[PDB]
C-alpha cells in the first residue's frame, strides 16, 4: 500500500472506529477487510488475527498500525460460478435451497442476513438468475 | 428302503418272514416226499418232488424223508428244494434283491457252512448274508442281556450261557436228544400197547401224538405208581381213519426221557444236570445271574410241566441260597425266529452282513472267521 | 455226522 | 485402511454387545485409543467402522454401507426406539420386532396405498410382502408360500392374521377372515402349550391355503399341521405344562356337564401332575374356553362332537392315572381293582374287564396260531402312554378336519397362497427331544431357505449380465447328515429302542463310540457322559440323553386299539380311527416323516420370508434388548446372510438415483447429458479398482466401503462451495449494511 492508498484506508478505518479511541475491535477487523473489498471467511479473519480469545476479541482495541499487516496478508469467477451451478441449468436457483444451505450448511448465517442479500433478487417462484446475482454480489 | 429275510432252518420246520415282522410269515415241515406208487392214471399231474405242506397232504402216497438231521444238512439238493419252495412259493419274494439270514446249532461241522454260503451266492446270489447261534436270538427274544439258554428241537440240544452279551464258549454242552428221538422211542413204547407204527407218513401221526398228549410227571414214580393204580391218567386219540386209540401212564414216560437219557440209552445226563454242569464251568462271579435268566427255547421245550420239573430238579442240584428262576414265555417255539427278526433290523447289524464281493474276494473261508 | 452219529 | 481423528468405530461390551467411540489419533501400522473418556483398546490377531448417519436411518439393511453386528444392530435399534418403525427388509427377508403396542398402520387406507406396488418404492410393512405374493402369483401360475418363523412371543400368528386381513381386504367380496380367524381359539387350545421361557407357545407347524378364483378372489380356505410335538401329552420337563385345553378342561369341572366326566382338580391328573404349575397369571383358564366353545359354535362343531371331544379329554386324563402292580418280575397286573379305569371305562363304553386285560397283556399271531405274553410293567406303561399319545394325535386330526370343512369351497381353487408359522431355532439350558426335533427342523428349513436364496442371487446377476463365481452360501447338509442318515442320532436312537435292555446311558456310549471322533460337528461335554454337543448352524447346543428313551417311544398294541374301535356309547371315538407298521414307528420316525412332508409342502411353491424377533423377555412395551436382539438375529440366520452379503457386493444403486444424488459432484462440462454414460464416464475419477466397484445394464453394484467415500467426498464439496458462496456474500453484505446504515 502506498501513502495515498494508506490515508484513504485510515480515513475509512476512523469512520468505523464506534469507541472514539480511534481503534477497532478485533471482531470488527473482517469487517473493515470487507469493507476495502476483501472477501475473508471469518476463519480467515481469526487465523489472521490470531485466534484471539471471546475476551479480546470483544474488548482489546487496536489502532490502524496493527490492523494493517492483517489486511495486507489476507490481500495478498469459474468457481464461484460452477458453486451456484451446484444448486441450480435454466440459469436459476432455489430461494428455499440457498436460504437453506446458508443457514444449515458451512459457516452458518442468520435468515435475516440471508433475505438481505437476497432482497429483490428472487421472483415469484423463489427463483434467483445466479449470473445476474452473481455479478451483482461481485460488484 | 431294504427288508432282510430271516429264515431258521431247524431239523424239523421252517420258519420264514421278513425281518422287523413280529411273527414268521410261513411255516410249514421241512420235509420232502418222493411218489411212492407206480402211477396208473396217464393224464394224472406227476409233480417229481412234493415239499414241506403240500407233503403233509399226500403222505399216504410219498416217503418223507428229512434232509436235515441232528442239525446236520445231510443230502443238499432236497435242502436247496427246501429254500426254493420258501422264497419262490412261500414268501414269493426274489433273494436277488434281498439279504438273508440264517440260523444253526454252535458245534455242528464246520464244512456245514461253507456249503450253506456257497449255496446262498452261488444258487440264489443273495446281496448279502449272516449265520447266527440259536440261543443267542433266544435272548434278544426274551428281552434280556445275560442268560443260559436251554433250547431243544427236532434235531438238537444244546445249552449257552451268555453274560453281558459275551459268550462263553467252553461253557457250552451240546445233546443229540430231540423231539425226533422222542418220537422214535413213543413207537417202541406204544408197541408196548400193542399199536404198531412202521412207516415215515405214519411217524407224523405218532408226532401229532405226542404233541397232542405228552406231559411231563412233577414226580416220575409218584405218579408212575398213580397211574398203575387207576385208569385216571389214561386218555384217548384218533387215527387218520378213525380208530380210537387209548394212552396211558406211558404218555408222560416220553418226556421223561429228557431228564433220563438210560432210557433210550444215551451216555450222557439231562437237560437239567447238562444244564447245572454247564453253569459250573462259569466262573463263580456270573453264576448268581445265570440261575435267575433261565430261558427255555424250541418246541421240545413245550410241553406241560417241564418248566416245573425243571426248576424243582435243578434246585436239587443248586445250592440253596440261590433262587433259581426259570422263564418260559409261551411262545418260545418262535422265539429263535423273533429274536433273528429283532437281530436283522438293527443299524449296527448293517455293517455285520457278509456282502457279495467280501465272498467272492474271499470265497467261503470267509464265513468262519467275520460271521462267528 | 461222519463219526459219532448217523448224520 | 482408513482410521482418522474423529472418525467412529465399535467396541464390545458386555453390557451392550457394542457401544460406540470416536478414534483420538490417526491409526498407522500399535494398540488403538478412542473416545467414548479414553482407554488404550488392545488389539490382536482390527475393530468395526461405523457408518455415516445418513445411512443408518435407512430402511433396508443392505444400503448399509460396512455390514456388520454392531451397525445391523444400531440400525434395528434407532429405527425402533427413535424412529418408532419396526419393518425393516435384509436382502430379501423382511424382519420385524415385535412393538408389543398397537399402531394405526393396519388402517385400509394404507393398505390401499399399498396395492399394486413394490418392494423398493414402499416403506418396509408386513403389507409389503404380502403384495409381493399377490403380484408373484400373477407373474406366473406358481404357488407362494410366506414363512413366519421366530421364537414364541415374537408375534408369528399376529404377522399372519395381518397377512390374510391384508389379502382379504384388496381381493373384494366373495368371507374368509371370520371363520380362519374364528379357529384359532381352537387351534391355540389343542395345539398350543406353556414352557418355562413363555406362557404360550405353538408346538406345531401351522399351515394357511388361501385358494383363488382364475381371476383373482379369494375363493376359501384350507389349514394343515405338522410335526406335533405328540410326547408332550405325556411327559413334561419341570414348571412347563401340557397343551392348555387340559388345563380350561379341569377348571371347567365345576360347570354341570363335566360333573358327569369326574374331572378332578387340576394337579389331580398325573399328566397334568408333572409341571408343577397348574396355573398361569392372568389367564383364567375357566374362562378361556368359554372363548373355545364359542369358537367351535362360531365354527359349526355341533354342540354333541364338543361333549365328545371333552368326553375324550377326560377319557385320556383318566386313563393316565391308571397303575399297575408287579406280580412278579416277569408280569404285572391292574390290581384287584383300580377305581380312574372304571371312570375310563364307563366314559367311553367299554368292558373293564377287557381293558384290564388288554392293558395287562398282548397278543402275537402266526395266523395258524394265537398267543398271548404277559409283559413287563414297564412295557404295560410305556403301552399305556403310546394309547394316549395315539389317542390325542387321532382326536387333533379330527378336530382339524371338521376344521377345514368349514373353510373349503367346492369351486376349483386356481393357485393357492399359503402361510406358514412354525417355532424357530431355539436353545434353553436344559436340552431334550423337543428341542432336538425343533432344531433339526429348523435345519430343513433353513437348508431351504439357504438354497432359495442362492438361487435369487444367480437370477439376479444373471438378470444384471455380471459374473457370477463369487457368489457363496454356508451347507448345512453335513450337519443334518449327522442327524438324519444311518448310524445318525436318530437311527442309533430307534436301535436302541428294539434293543433288548437299552438305556440313556447305552445310548451316549453308543453315539461316542460311533460319532465321537469321526465328525466335527459331534463334540462330548468335558465332564460328562450322559451329554452330547451338536454344531447347529447358530450355535453349538448341548443335550441330555436322559429321557430320550420314554419320549422316543410309541408302540400301540392293536388290541387295545380294536377295543376302543369297537366301543357304541358315542359316535366320536370309533370315527377317529376309522382311516399297521405306522403303530410301530416311534416319534423320531414319525417326525421325520411328517418334516418331508412339510419340505414336499413348501418345496415347489415360491417362499417370502418373515423374521420375527423377541425384544424382550420381561413383556416390556416397546423396549429392546441388544443381548436377546444379537441371539435372535444369530438363530434366524440374518447374520449369516448379512456377512455372506457384505463379503461380495451389498450395494445396489440405480444410475437414475446415481445421478439424482451425485449432481453435485459433477460439473456440466462433465454432464454428458445422459445419466447410465455420464456416470460410467465420471466414476473412476473416485474409486481407484473395477474390482471394488461393478456395472450392470440397470444397477451400479459397489463393494461395501464405497458409498460412505463417496458420502464423504460429496459432503466435502458440499462444505466447500457453501463457504466460497458464504464468504463472499457475507463481505459484500457487511459493506452494505454498515456503509448503508452509516449513509
Ligand atoms: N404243543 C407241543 N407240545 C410238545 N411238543 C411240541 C408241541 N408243538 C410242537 N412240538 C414239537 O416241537 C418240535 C419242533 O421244535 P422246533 O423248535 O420247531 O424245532 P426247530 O426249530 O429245530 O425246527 C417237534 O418235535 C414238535 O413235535
Ligand atoms: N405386530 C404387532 N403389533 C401389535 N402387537 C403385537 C405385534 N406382534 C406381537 N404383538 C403382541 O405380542 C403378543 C405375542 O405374539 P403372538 O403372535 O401372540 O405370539 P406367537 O408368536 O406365539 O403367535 C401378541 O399377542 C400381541 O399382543
Ligand atoms: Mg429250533
Ligand atoms: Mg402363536
Amino acid at each position: 500500500f502506498n501513502k495515498d492508498q494508506l490515508e484513504e484506508f485510515k480515513e475509512a478505518f476512523e469512520l468505523f472506529d464506534r469507541v472514539g479511541d480511534g481503534k477497532i475491535l478485533y471482531s470488527q477487523c473482517g469487517d473493515v477487510m470487507r469493507a476495502l473489498g476483501q472477501n475473508p471467511t471469518n476463519a480467515e479473519v481469526l487465523k489472521v488475527l490470531g485466534n484471539p480469545k471471546s475476551d479480546e476479541l470483544k474488548s482489546r482495541r487496536v489502532d490502524f498500525e496493527t490492523f494493517l499487516p492483517m489486511l495486507q496478508a489476507v490481500a495478498k469467477y469459474e468457481d464461484y460460478l460452477e458453486g451456484f451451478r451446484v444448486f441450480d441449468g435454466n440459469g436459476k436457483v432455489m430461494g428455499a435451497e440457498l436460504r437453506h444451505v446458508l443457514t444449515t450448511l458451512g459457516e452458518k448465517m442468520t435468515e435475516e442476513e440471508v433475505e438481505t442479500v437476497l432482497a429483490g433478487h428472487e421472483d415469484s417462484n423463489g427463483c434467483i438468475n445466479y449470473e445476474a446475482f452473481l455479478k451483482h454480489i461481485l460488484s | 428302503e431294504t427288508t432282510a429275510l430271516v429264515c431258521d432252518n431247524g431239523s424239523g420246520l421252517v420258519k420264514a418272514g421278513f425281518a422287523g415282522d413280529d411273527a414268521p410269515r410261513a411255516v410249514f415241515p421241512s420235509i420232502v416226499g418222493r411218489p411212492r406208487h407206480q402211477g396208473v392214471m396217464v393224464g394224472m399231474g406227476q409233480k417229481d418232488s412234493y415239499v414241506g405242506d403240500e407233503a403233509q397232504s399226500k403222505r399216504g402216497i410219498l416217503t418223507l424223508k428229512y434232509p436235515i438231521e441232528h442239525g446236520i444238512i445231510t443230502n443238499w439238493d432236497d435242502m436247496e428244494k427246501i429254500w426254493h419252495h420258501t422264497f419262490y412259493n412261500e414268501l414269493r419274494v426274489a433273494p436277488e434283491e434281498h439279504p438273508t439270514l440264517l440260523t444253526e446249532a454252535p458245534l455242528n461241522p464246520k464244512a456245514n457252512r461253507e456249503k450253506m454260503t456257497q449255496i446262498m451266492f452261488e444258487t440264489f446270489n443273495v446281496p448279502a448274508m449272516y449265520v447266527a447261534i440259536q440261543a443267542v436270538l433266544s435272548l434278544y427274544a426274551s428281552g434280556r442281556t445275560t442268560g443260559i439258554v436251554l433250547d431243544s428241537g427236532d434235531g438238537v440240544t444244546h445249552n449257552v450261557p451268555i453274560y453281558e452279551g459275551y459268550a462263553l464258549p467252553h461253557a457250552i454242552m451240546r445233546l443229540d436228544l430231540a423231539g425226533r428221538d422222542l418220537t422214535d422211542y413213543l413207537m417202541k413204547i406204544l408197541t408196548e400197547r400193542g399199536y404198531s407204527f412202521v412207516t415215515t407218513a405214519e411217524r407224523e401221526i405218532v408226532r401229532d401224538i405226542k404233541e397232542k398228549l405228552c406231559y411231563v410227571a412233577l414226580d416220575f414214580e409218584n405218579e408212575m405208581a398213580t397211574a398203575a393204580s387207576s385208569s385216571s391218567l389214561e386218555k384217548s386219540y384218533e387215527l387218520p381213519d378213525g380208530q380210537v386209540i387209548t394212552i396211558g401212564n406211558e404218555r408222560f414216560r416220553c418226556p421223561e426221557t429228557l431228564f433220563q437219557p438210560s432210557f433210550i440209552g444215551m451216555e450222557s445226563a439231562g437237560i437239567h444236570e447238562t444244564t447245572y454242569n454247564s453253569i459250573m464251568k462259569c466262573d463263580i462271579d456270573i453264576r448268581k445271574d445265570l440261575y435267575a435268566n433261565n430261558v427255555m427255547s424250541g418246541g421240545t421245550t413245550m410241553y406241560p410241566g417241564i418248566a416245573d420239573r425243571m426248576q424243582k430238579e435243578i434246585t436239587a442240584l443248586a445250592p440253596s441260597t440261590m433262587k433259581i428262576k426259570i422263564i418260559a414265555p409261551p411262545e418260545r417255539k418262535y422265539s429263535v425266529w423273533i429274536g433273528g427278526s429283532i437281530l436283522a433290523s438293527l443299524s449296527t447289524f448293517q455293517q455285520m452282513w457278509i456282502t457279495k464281493q467280501e465272498y467272492d474276494e474271499a470265497g467261503p473261508s470267509i464265513v468262519h472267521r467275520k460271521c462267528f | 455226522w461222519x463219526a459219532x452219529c448217523p448224520a | 485402511e482408513l482410521y482418522t481423528k474423529y472418525a467412529r468405530v465399535w467396541i464390545p461390551d458386555p453390557e451392550e454387545v457394542w457401544k460406540s467411540a470416536e478414534l483420538l489419533k490417526d491409526y498407522k501400522p500399535k494398540v488403538l485409543q478412542l473416545r467414548l473418556k479414553d482407554l488404550e483398546y488392545c488389539l490382536d490377531p482390527l475393530p468395526p467402522l461405523r457408518n455415516p448417519d445418513i445411512l443408518v436411518g435407512e430402511n433396508d439393511l443392505t444400503a448399509l454401507s460396512y455390514l456388520h453386528e454392531p451397525a445391523v444392530l444400531h440400525n434395528l435399534k434407532v429405527r425402533f426406539i427413535d424412529s418408532k418403525l419396526i419393518y425393516t427388509y435384509c436382502g430379501i427377508v423382511l424382519v420385524a420386532i415385535n412393538p408389543y403396542e398397537q399402531l394405526p398402520i393396519y388402517g385400509e387406507d394404507i393398505i390401499n396405498a399399498y396395492s399394486g406396488q413394490n418392494m423398493g418404492d414402499m416403506d418396509p410393512h408386513i403389507f409389503a410382502v404380502a403384495e409381493e405374493a399377490y403380484k408373484q402369483m400373477a407373474r406366473d401360475e406358481r404357488n407362494q408360500s410366506i414363512i413366519v418363523s421366530g421364537e414364541s412371543g415374537a408375534g408369528k400368528t399376529v404377522s399372519a392374521k395381518y397377512a390374510m386381513r391384508y389379502f382379504a381386504t384388496v381381493s373384494g367380496s366373495a368371507n374368509v377372515e371370520e371363520k380362519v380367524l374364528a379357529s384359532n381359539p381352537i387351534m391355540e387350545s389343542i395345539g398350543n402349550a406353556k414352557t418355562t421361557r413363555n406362557d404360550n407357545s405353538s408346538r406345531f407347524g401351522k399351515y394357511i391355503e388361501i385358494g383363488f378364483d382364475k381371476r383373482y378372489r379369494i375363493i376359501g380356505a384350507n389349514m394343515r399341521t405338522y410335526l406335533l410335538e405328540k410326547s408332550r401329552v405325556v411327559f413334561q420337563a419341570e414348571e412347563e405344562r401340557n397343551y392348555h385345553i387340559f388345563y380350561q378342561l379341569c377348571a371347567s369341572a365345576a360347570l354341570p356337564e363335566f360333573k358327569t366326566l369326574r374331572l378332578g382338580n387340576a394337579n389331580y391328573f398325573h399328566y397334568t401332575k408333572q409341571g408343577g404349575s397348574p396355573v398361569i397369571d392372568g389367564i383364567d383358564d375357566a374362562k378361556e374356553m368359554v372363548n373355545t366353545r364359542q369358537a367351535c359354535t362360531l365354527l359349526g362343531i355341533s354342540d354333541s362332537y364338543q361333549m365328545g371331544i371333552f368326553r375324550i379329554l377326560a377319557g385320556i386324563l383318566h386313563l393316565g392315572n391308571v397303575e399297575f402292580a408287579s406280580r412278579d418280575s416277569d408280569s404285572c397286573a391292574i390290581p384287584p381293582k383300580h377305581d380312574p379305569l372304571t371312570i375310563f371305562c364307563d366314559l367311553m363304553g367299554v368292558d373293564y374287564e377287557e381293558m384290564a386285560h388288554w392293558l395287562c397283556h398282548r397278543k402275537l399271531a402266526t395266523a395258524t396260531e394265537t398267543y398271548i405274553k404277559p409283559i413287563s410293567k414297564l412295557h404295560a406303561i410305556n403301552a399305556r402312554d403310546a394309547l394316549a399319545k395315539h389317542i390325542y394325535a387321532n382326536l387333533f386330526n379330527w378336530i382339524v378336519d371338521h376344521v377345514n370343512k368349514a373353510l373349503h369351497s367346492t369351486v376349483k381353487q386356481h393357485s393357492f397362497i399359503g402361510v406358514l408359522d412354525i417355532y424357530g431355532f431355539e436353545t434353553f439350558e436344559i436340552n431334550s427331544f423337543e428341542q432336538f426335533c425343533i432344531n433339526y427342523a429348523n435345519e430343513k428349513l433353513q437348508q431351504q431357505f439357504n438354497m432359495h436364496v442362492f438361487k435369487l442371487e444367480q437370477e439376479e446377476y444373471m438378470k444384471e449380465q455380471i459374473p457370477w463365481t463369487l457368489i457363496d452360501f454356508y451347507d448345512n447338509q453335513p450337519c443334518i447328515n449327522l442327524i438324519e442318515a444311518k448310524m445318525g442320532v436318530l437311527d442309533l436312537l430307534d436301535e436302541e429302542c428294539k434293543m433288548p435292555k437299552g438305556s440313556d446311558d447305552t445310548w451316549a456310549q453308543k453315539l461316542y463310540n460311533t460319532h465321537l471322533n469321526k465328525c466335527a460337528l459331534f463334540e462330548k461335554p468335558r465332564l460328562s457322559n450322559k451329554a452330547f454337543i451338536i454344531k447347529h448352524f447358530a450355535d453349538k447346543v448341548e443335550y441330555q440323553c436322559e429321557g430320550f428313551l420314554e419320549k422316543n417311544k410309541d408302540t400301540v398294541y392293536e388290541e387295545q386299539i380294536k377295543v376302543l374301535k369297537s366301543s357304541k356309547k358315542f359316535k366320536l371315538l370309533p370315527e377317529l380311527f376309522q382311516d399297521s407298521k405306522e403303530h410301530k414307528k416311534t416319534v423320531g420316525h414319525q417326525f421325520r416323516n411328517s418334516l418331508h412332508l412339510l419340505m414336499e409342502t413348501l418345496n415347489a411353491t415360491t417362499p417370502h420370508y418373515v423374521r420375527c424377533i423377541k425384544p424382550n423377555d420381561f413383556k416390556f412395551p416397546f423396549t429392546f434388548d441388544e443381548k436377546r436382539a444379537v441371539q435372535q438375529l444369530r438363530a434366524c440366520g440374518v447374520l449369516e446372510t448379512i456377512r455372506i452379503s457384505a463379503a461380495g457386493f451389498p450395494s445396489r444403486w440405480t444410475y437414475q438415483e446415481f445421478f439424482s444424488r451425485y449432481r453435485v459432484l459433477m460439473k456440466q462440462k462433465d454432464v454428458l447429458s445422459d445419466r447410465k454414460q455420464t456416470c460410467k464416464n465420471v466414476l473412476e475419477k473416485l474409486i481407484l479398482d473395477k474390482d471394488k466397484y461393478q456395472f450392470g445394464k440397470t444397477k451400479i453394484f459397489f463393494r461395501a466401503g464405497q458409498v460412505a467415500y463417496l458420502e464423504k467426498i460429496r459432503a466435502d464439496k458440499l462444505r466447500a462451495a457453501c463457504i466460497r458462496i458464504q464468504k463472499t456474500i457475507r463481505g459484500w453484505l457487511m459493506r452494505k449494511k454498515y456503509m448503508r446504515m452509516r449513509r
